[PDB]
């Protein structure tokens, strides 16, 4: 009982499926630059400092998530659309997790 | 060309009166009204939509309401009381307030009218990037109620964008101007303005006699508006997690925030329709949140809160010994009151009269300015 309805729905999902892709490279990014920091020659004391200078980039990326989970939260699908429901879940419990690792980021710097 | 501002204490105007037409002129980000806000960063400086979009990351150092400390001194009992409600500091300097920020990894202040003056250089920019035009040229509006200080620091504020304020009116009048009030037939009206938008409201009575305007009385809540009722609905969905989940997700601050988002936008969606529905996946210990609200539930819920804003209403007619009945025509600006229930309580408050509302609420006092600008260009 496949739908044209719920293509349109499927593609506004596929979209946020792309922004959320975007919004993890920069993660990543932020996590190279992490182990960089950790790794790198810099004193304790500017290192500890180069660290928390990261607190803005990381505030930004979970700021950004939580966009996203607002605007995945702003859709209603139908009990029938099992696949646009199905891919909303997986998407939103990714962001989540995705969320749960900024947060251990947050915890390794500008103290805890 | 001359346009009019309405600066608000958290959403700014800017209109233009051209090929005789108003247009209200969409910001970089095609909203049609700017959030008054003001953010500093280690790197640089945010105005409008950017500054807003990032209180959440930057809260200290995001400055919004300034309309609220512009003009006043510190010991004055509005800002004592505000700033007790903001995250960013207020300081004295010499009894006249600043507030405090960390900007470019310095610490550094600013006085309302400057914060204020930054927000007018965004309008300004604004219908510019609209025009293609350089402006210079402008009518900005304040508060019925506003003093001499609080008048003057805000034509200051538009000195400083580089703006040459042709004049200050008052926003009620403006509003009455938006819908030609002043050009109507018969002689003294008396008009009414119920303003509830932006976090403040103001009711006030006016007199037009052969197009002048006289104010004969304001009255009104300071810190009233759409994000209370926002409030009274998450309670209401609070508790229904609790009862149907035995699960209290208020010390989550994502799961109160991805909420109150859901509830705003709900909220917009009872003033057009009779029941909003919201679909939230795992929302609180991987709990989804299906669910739904009435109009009626949502008014119950503000019950007092709506009720409340007569207790001004009468206070004016009080104050400006009319009776509901010597009231000409009711004006309504703010985004609020597009709430049905807040139309029906005023509505019939003067027995049936029929208000005017056809002008986008959020733009009427604007729309006024504008028109005052081209008049007095």
């Amino acid at each position: 009982g496949n739908s044209p309805q719920e293509e349109v729905e499927l593609k506004k999902l596929k979209h946020l499926e792309k922004s959320v892709e975007k919004i993890a490279d920069q993660l990543e990014e932020l996590n190279k630059e992490l182990t960089g920091i950790q790794q790198g020659f810099l004193p304790k004391d500017l290192q500890a400092e180069a660290l928390c200078k990261l607190d803005r980039r990381v505030k930004a990326t979970i700021e950004q998530f939580m966009k996203i989970l607002e605007e995945i939260d702003t859709l209603i699908l139908p009990e029938n659309f099992k696949d646009s429901r199905l891919k909303r879940k997986g998407l939103v419990k990714k962001v989540q997790a995705f969320l749960a690792e900024c947060d251990t980021v947050e915890q390794n710097i500008c103290q805890e | 060309p001359a346009v009019g501002i309405d600066l608000g204490t958290t959403y700014s105007c800017v209109g233009v009166f051209q090929h005789g037409k108003v247009e209200i002129i969409a910001n970089d980000q095609g909203n049609r009204t700017t959030p008054s806000y003001v953010a500093f960063t280690d790197t640089e400086r945010l105005i409008g939509d950017a500054a807003k979009n990032q209180v959440a990351m930057n809260p200290t150092n995001t400055v919004f309401d300034a309309k609220r400390l512009i003009g006043r001194r510190f010991d004055d009992a509005v800002v004592q009381s505000d700033m007790k409600h903001w995250p960013f500091m207020v300081v004295n300097d010499a009894g006249r307030p600043k507030v405090q920020v960390e900007y470019k990894g310095e610490t550094k202040s600013f006085y309302p009218e400057e914060v204020s003056s930054m927000v007018l250089t965004k309008m300004k920019e604004i219908a510019e990037a609209y025009l293609g035009k350089t402006v210079t040229n402008a009518v900005v509006t304040v508060p019925a109620y506003f003093n001499d200080s609080q008048r003057q620091a805000t034509k200051d504020a538009g000195t400083i964008a580089g703006l040459n304020v042709l004049r200050i009116i008052n926003e009620p009048t403006a509003a009455a101007i938006a819908y030609g009030l002043d050009k109507k037939v018969g002689a003294e009206r008396n008009v009414l303005i119920f303003d509830l938008g932006g976090g403040t409201f103001d009711v006030s009575i006016l007199t037009i006699e052969d197009g002048i305007f006289e104010v004969k009385s304001t009255a009104g809540d300071t810190h009233l508006g759409g994000e209370d009722f926002d409030n009274r609905m998450v309670n209401h969905f609070i508790a229904e997690f609790k009862r149907k989940h035995k699960k209290d997700i208020s010390e989550n601050k994502r799961a109160v925030r991805r909420l109150r988002t859901a509830c705003e936008r709900a909220k917009r969606t009872l003033s057009s329709s009779t029941q909003a529905s919201i679909e939230i996946d795992s929302l609180y210990e991987g709990i989804d949140f299906y669910t739904s609200i009435t109009r009626a539930r949502f008014e119950e819920l503000n019950a007092d809160l709506f009720r409340g804003t007569l207790d001004p209403v009468e206070k004016a007619l009080r104050d400006a010994k009319l009776d509901k009945s010597q009231i000409h025509d009711i004006v309504l600006v703010g985004g609020s009151t597009r709430i049905p229930k807040i139309q029906k309580l005023l509505q019939d408050f003067f027995n049936g009269k029929e208000l005017n509302k056809s002008i986008n609420p959020d733009e009427a006092v604007a729309y006024g300015a504008a028109v005052q600008a081209a008049i007095l260009s």
